[PDB]
């Protein structure tokens, strides 16, 4: 009858600058990995001497109330959105705190729905959605920082 | 109801309880039975049992009277009157008869709502027009509240509030108040999440109402109760009209949400014991109820059809169906199964049906319906409705933003179910010009915001699979892609995507369905094009195959390759061949400029990913004999697969993931189940993850390939 | 008339070695299960023998609308196991007409329903309760089946 | 400004709440109008504060040490007692400083222990408060006595008046109005259908008692309960709206609903979760619910929407703890989920699925959960539940005296309780108590003998067999054995098992068994007793060599059901032209039938169909006797087995596959003519349906 829970980290921050947007907390955080292929290719060509067909998408989700104070009201009166993930693990043997990991994506897009026109007065609870871009050059999304040097 | 023992007595009582009844174009069934004070019930068949009552069988007489012609003879023209006005309401309704005489019934379905056929041009005339009575003024509203303008449909609202009770009509002032409440909450929620979260989504701050009528929906209902609306309010209408309490507080969602939740526990239930069902099954029970719901929700003019409520209603209520569906397809039986029920409606997919799905569901959603169900084999009628009905969409999304005129209010209605619609529209048979305007309406003028390069090309090549590609389709596809090369003049853009693929990928769809597409405005745009303006080269490369002859010599004069995604690229052409040594150099290069940051990143001990791993590709290289240098086994060590491939002698299999064979081609998943050094393992671990998963494709590559 | 197609079906019990028609008739809900399992309870044995088979084998079912009689009822207020005979209509697909019916009858049923509704809310009456096949040692037993449609 | 003003405010509208054990975490909103958030995990978030923050002022002097002195003696007597009311229900600090949280969920009550004996003690007992009197009354619903409980919820509600408190007023009337449902539907369903079920007419209630509950209630509405009560129950104790209708389980149902969906969706998209997951909220909302309605003497426990809530919650954790187990590697959780904590089932999680489960239900766990690979904790607690279960059914059905009523409430506990013990670990007295209780007194309504014959097994699948056991068994076999002495006493049962499975059992584990009771009774049989001996010769193993030369004589020698019974228990080894005389006579016999069937239309499926092992006899060259051919067209099955060239494969049905002893199943996959069809049907099943066995038959045996 004794319920263990975690916690996590969230950190948003615009591209070229330091513009920083943050959440305290992730409670959702409904990270979603998926790989999906179909047939394709006309076939013809003889070889196709390539197999690297691939379709990587990368979805987030993460809830909040802090949009920031010192922009949102300057602005009130598309240079990437690249989010910064940072949580703790421990070691089962001990249980103790010894390694930071971060998580890291160069480029991210809100794709929110803005139909979550509800009946009730909420708990707030804007739930974000984010989807993971990729341009053309190399490498982005997934990169991963390892702490635990003992 | 103790004094009631007259014929003309019996009509007398059921008209003084329904007559107040005829103000509403329709009222639920099962409902009914609050009206009467819980004396009988309507089952949603359409027949009646007795629950509580101990006297004279009032609703009994009513129903032997109507099949008796010569009895409906003894009565006065004035009850002769009211008898009609009862027939025709109870006709309207859906009743039928009794349950211990009920033989085959057949239940009518029909919803007339312009608001739900989405005609939004007819539904514009019909505004402008002049106003008639209060009902029209009460229809203009929900059909302003529907196309965006809520600024003016509060003033519509406030002006019928402030005149009815003039008319002493009843119902108007209980409908258009609690419109009104849910306009404003709408309007309130709006700004507030534009305001929180719009400007990040659409990069501006939009302000599409003004300050001060802000301030006066503020000022008005400060202090506005809702649960009090009907009690507070006079004793006739509590006395009359106690069927439409519900409407007032939120139980109206509750009831029909518990239900739904009892009937899907049983239907579950009932589907993993293989129980065969007679009468009424528990899922006709779900498609009855969800009509009546939907007819009384939309006929009668309510604007609680836009909120997240209903839509989960919606959705679980189909999804419930579908699965049923699914399941009653594939079953074994010994030899009564197809006795009993000896037919299938086979949930026949109607108008209806598809309205539904498009307007109330998201990708996920349906994603997750053709992951678990097999939409495809399910049957689809009226497949000209349902092509009206995407026309009109596609005409509608042209006219909106082909004009600098966009409204942001509609514009967070009605994306959703574009999208739908646009997704769903794979399963059914269209038309040429249906398709035509369809394209078009996709490729050129949906937003970028919703809709990037990736997921277009998606779309497109899902309404390319029931159908064929006509001339039409190919020729505005590329006029799309001369658009992007009109286009691909800037120097930042980049095409960035959610999915890995861009124009090319077009071309390489057209070019699948018919080869010979040398193409004609593309050609000049590549001759005309000279070696300063380099940006297009990227571009141009990409699109090779659709050039000309003189273009081809163009190109072969022009462009080079000198790093990895030229020659990447130029494979994922067909263009090369084979590889004289100097791509073996470069790739060499890369591999040891990877050893040396790798040295570095475990000094710093990062890890990393970097996603789209080359040297898997390069394993494959390895494998599959194209590449056949010694020099390559030197970097052991990189990945699991890369292990995996190279050197499968000296790999351990705990470090295999199984979501990998996910991306095998037919050739490469032949040749790895024809190897046996490799193999058991490569069948223990496929049959050890079937065995205890329901991924469907793990079953079919361990049957098909390896056994 | 758009999309909604029913049916009908209809239950009758007996007591054995009896004319007394003391029950209900209609079967609203009327789930009809059969289910076959075996285990490992003939985990070892001592080889070369010729089989036994076995296959357990049991059959459930549940009607209800109530008003079982009011006759029968009164001189029961005052243990053959019971029979059962199902009638049910079939019709041709091809012509949708009247021609068959099915004769279905378990010459032993077990009657054995959860005796606890205890719901919040009262209903509108509907007490659905359950029947098990019972079966003996002798011969036959389980399901006789008739069908109709000599024509 | 100053910590008493914050401090008193709290008093003031908190105090009011001490006359009840337990308030929920999610019901503190409404006691402050709508003004806070009190998650599920016991945090704080504020929604409609505009003023001073009253209620970050009080956990921060709960961190703080110096300021607790700072105030006056009666104040931090104040401060005391909220702390420790806080921390009975489990608030532990606020969301910003919010770190690691462990609740902690204790029940307490008797009635959830089903201490039966404790309570007899209770009651009686001179009662000295009113709160012991609401307990009493309680204690004596649980107990199945509900004539007297309406007796004490009319002396509590009359004398409840002359004093300032409300609340008992409050909650005894709702538990009044809930016990005269109770018996209503109770008689009712008596009435129309114990009758039949039961055997007899069964009356607990005279009619006297059922006059004046409906005299006295006929005219009373629960809708209306709490507006008529005064403005100051109106205005401390807006906690307990929620009860006074039945929309409070609508209200949880809802939720549990949109929870189940996203868990769902969450499953089939096979996402992470990080944070609080889905179904850690799902489990403290169940028990907070239990808890609530169970420490305050609620009675609305025993009805079937609190049994449905919990059993769908308990479902939906159960079914996310398989999928757990088996998710695929990806490439991310090993770093953050390595050392999977699987889902342990404790004590408690043991008790709600016994008491709150039908034998249905936890059948369809099975099906869909690998429920034999789950952890199960807390054995000690676990053995004593289930003694004590074995030692009330002994006592209550051991005298002459059964309470029916409480009979209906408690039979499907121990039904479900004594189904489920097959996945825990059992002492070797207590597994002696409870083998006595569910052979010898358990009663046979509920239970058929081919029920309790898979009841043991079930239960012997997880402890070996000692003596004692072994003694039981003999003990109650040889009961029945003598109780087989009427001309009438013909036996029955659900699947067929019978006492040669009871035989079979004793010597499956041991081997040497002597059994001198039934010896001793053998050796007294004289004759005319048919059915006695048909009864002990099916139990021929057991009997000793001098009783199987006395059993040998007048024995029923060939008869096709003697045949039958005879080689199941291995007296026949192989078959004589007698035995193959016998099965054609059989066989023509069941041709006429069939041919006056075929004139009258009539098909025929029997639980004794000799049809199909003829087949099987047949095609492992068990008869050599060639006139078999001729009776093709009579079953599928007999087709199927003697002309794998001839039978049309469309009347395959794939369920006779499960039925097939593993040494066929190797035999079946060796002929060509039978190879190449039923792979087919074997694929197509596989891959349209879920069961597991079609695709291990697949995979272990023809692949």
């Amino acid at each position: 009858k004794t319920v263990i829970q975690d916690t996590a980290d969230v950190y948003f921050k615009r591209k070229s600058d330091g513009k920083l947007v943050f959440t305290a907390e992730a409670q959702t955080a409904s990270f979603s990995q998926a790989i999906s292929e179909e047939k394709l290719r006309g076939g013809i060509g003889n070889k196709p001497l390539y197999i690297l067909k691939s379709e990587k998408e990368i979805n987030l989700t993460v809830k909040n109330a802090f949009f920031d104070l010192e922009w949102l009201a300057m602005t009130q009166g598309s240079e990437r959105y690249e989010v910064e993930y940072r949580t703790i693990a421990y070691n089962p043997d001990t249980e103790e705190v010894y390694s930071d990991i971060y998580i890291q994506f160069p480029n991210v897009s809100p794709s929110g729905e803005f139909e979550m026109s509800l009946e009730n007065g909420n708990a707030l609870a804007p739930e974000i959605k984010f989807e993971a871009l990729a341009d053309t050059d190399t490498d982005e999304m997934a990169v991963v920082i390892e702490a635990s040097r003992d | 109801n103790k004094f009631i023992t007259k014929d003309d007595e019996v009509i007398d009582y059921i008209y003084g309880k329904i007559s107040p009844l005829f103000a509403l174009q329709y009222i639920r069934k099962i409902d009914l039975k609050h009206v009467f004070e819980y004396d009988y019930h309507f089952e949603v068949n359409g027949t009646v049992v007795r629950h509580k009552n101990k006297g004279f069988g009032y609703m009994e007489r009513f129903f032997e009277l109507k099949e008796s012609c010569d009895e409906r003879s003894k009565l006065s023209k004035k009850q002769y009157e009211r008898f009609n006005a009862l027939f025709n309401f109870f006709e309207k309704n859906g009743v039928i008869c009794m349950a211990k005489d009920a033989g085959t019934l057949n239940t009518s379905i029909e919803i007339n709502s312009l608001a739900y056929h989405g005609k939004y041009d007819v539904m514009k005339k019909f505004i402008e027009e002049q106003s008639v009575s209060i009902e029209d003024d009460y229809k203009k509203a929900f059909f302003l509240a529907c196309l965006g303008r809520w600024e003016e449909s509060y003033d519509l609202y406030s002006n019928i509030i402030l005149n009815s009770i003039d008319e002493s009509n009843g119902c108007v002032y209980y409908l258009s108040q609690i419109n009104r409440y849910r306009i404003y909450q709408s309007i309130t929620q709006a700004v507030t999440q534009f305001n929180g979260l719009g400007l990040l989504t659409f990069g501006r701050h939009y302000k599409p109402f003004t300050d001060e009528f802000l301030a006066r929906i503020e000022r008005e209902m400060t202090n506005f109760n809702i649960d009090d609306l009907f009690n507070g309010m006079p004793f006739e209408f509590q006395k009359k009209y106690k069927i439409l309490e519900f409407l007032s507080d939120n139980q109206f969602l509750y009831d029909d949400t518990v239900k739904l939740f009892e009937l899907t526990n049983k239907v579950r239930s009932e589907m993993s014991e293989g129980s065969y069902s007679f009468g009424m099954s528990s899922d006709i029970v779900v498609l009855l109820r969800l009509y009546d719901n939907l007819r009384f929700l939309y006929e009668n003019c309510l604007w609680s059809v836009s909120f997240h409520e209903f839509h989960q209603y919606i959705r679980n209520s189909m999804s419930l169906l579908i699965e049923k569906a699914e399941y009653e397809r594939t079953r074994d039986i010994d030899e009564l199964g197809f006795s009993f029920f000896g037919k299938k409606s086979g949930f026949f997919m109607e108008y209806y049906d598809f309205v539904n799905i498009s307007r109330h569901f998201k990708i996920d959603d349906i994603k997750n319906l053709e992951r678990s169900c097999s939409i495809d084999k399910i049957r689809f009628g009226e497949q000209e409705k349902i092509e009206e009905y995407l026309v009109g969409i596609a005409e509608e999304i042209t006219k909106q933003f082909s004009a600098n005129g966009m409204n942001v209010v509609f514009y967070t209605q009605f994306i959703s179910e574009a999208k739908a619609a646009l997704y769903f529209a794979k399963y059914v048979k269209l038309s040429e010009e249906g398709l035509g305007k369809i394209v078009k309406a996709l490729l050129f003028y949906f937003p970028e915001r919703d809709l990037d390069i990736g997921k277009r090309y998606v779309w497109l090549e899902r309404l390319t699979k029931c159908n064929e590609l006509p001339k039409s389709i190919i020729s505005i596809i590329d006029d799309f892609l001369v658009l992007q090369a009109e286009k691909h003049i800037d120097q930042n853009y980049s095409e960035v995507s959610s999915n890995g693929l861009y124009s090319r990928d077009y071309g390489a769809l057209i070019k699948h369905f018919e080869k010979n597409f040398i193409s004609k405005r593309l050609s000049e745009i590549t001759l005309c094009l000279t070696q300063d303006k380099q940006k297009q080269i990227d571009f141009l490369f990409k699109l090779l195959p659709l050039l000309s002859t003189n273009a081809k010599s163009h190109l072969l004069s022009f462009k080079s390759v000198e790093n990895i995604n030229d020659l990447m690229n130029g494979i994922r052409i067909g263009l090369i061949d084979e590889f004289t040594p100097e791509h073996e150099e470069l790739i060499i290069e890369y591999l040891e400029t990877r050893k040396v940051n790798y040295i570095v990143e475990k000094e710093k001990g990062i890890q990393t990913f970097s996603s789209n791993d080359y040297m898997s590709t390069f394993g494959i290289w390895y494998f599959l004999e194209e590449i056949n240098n010694s020099k390559m086994e030197e970097f052991i060590g990189m990945d699991d697969q890369y292990d995996f491939f190279v050197d499968p002698e000296n790999f351990d299999y705990k470090k295999f993931i199984p979501s990998w064979l996910k991306n095998y081609n037919d050739k490469l998943l032949g040749k790895i189940a024809g190897n046996k050094h490799m193999k058991h393992h490569v069948i223990e671990v496929l049959k050890e993850r079937v065995k205890n998963s329901n991924d469907k494709r793990y079953l079919e590559i361990l049957m098909n390939y390896f056994i």
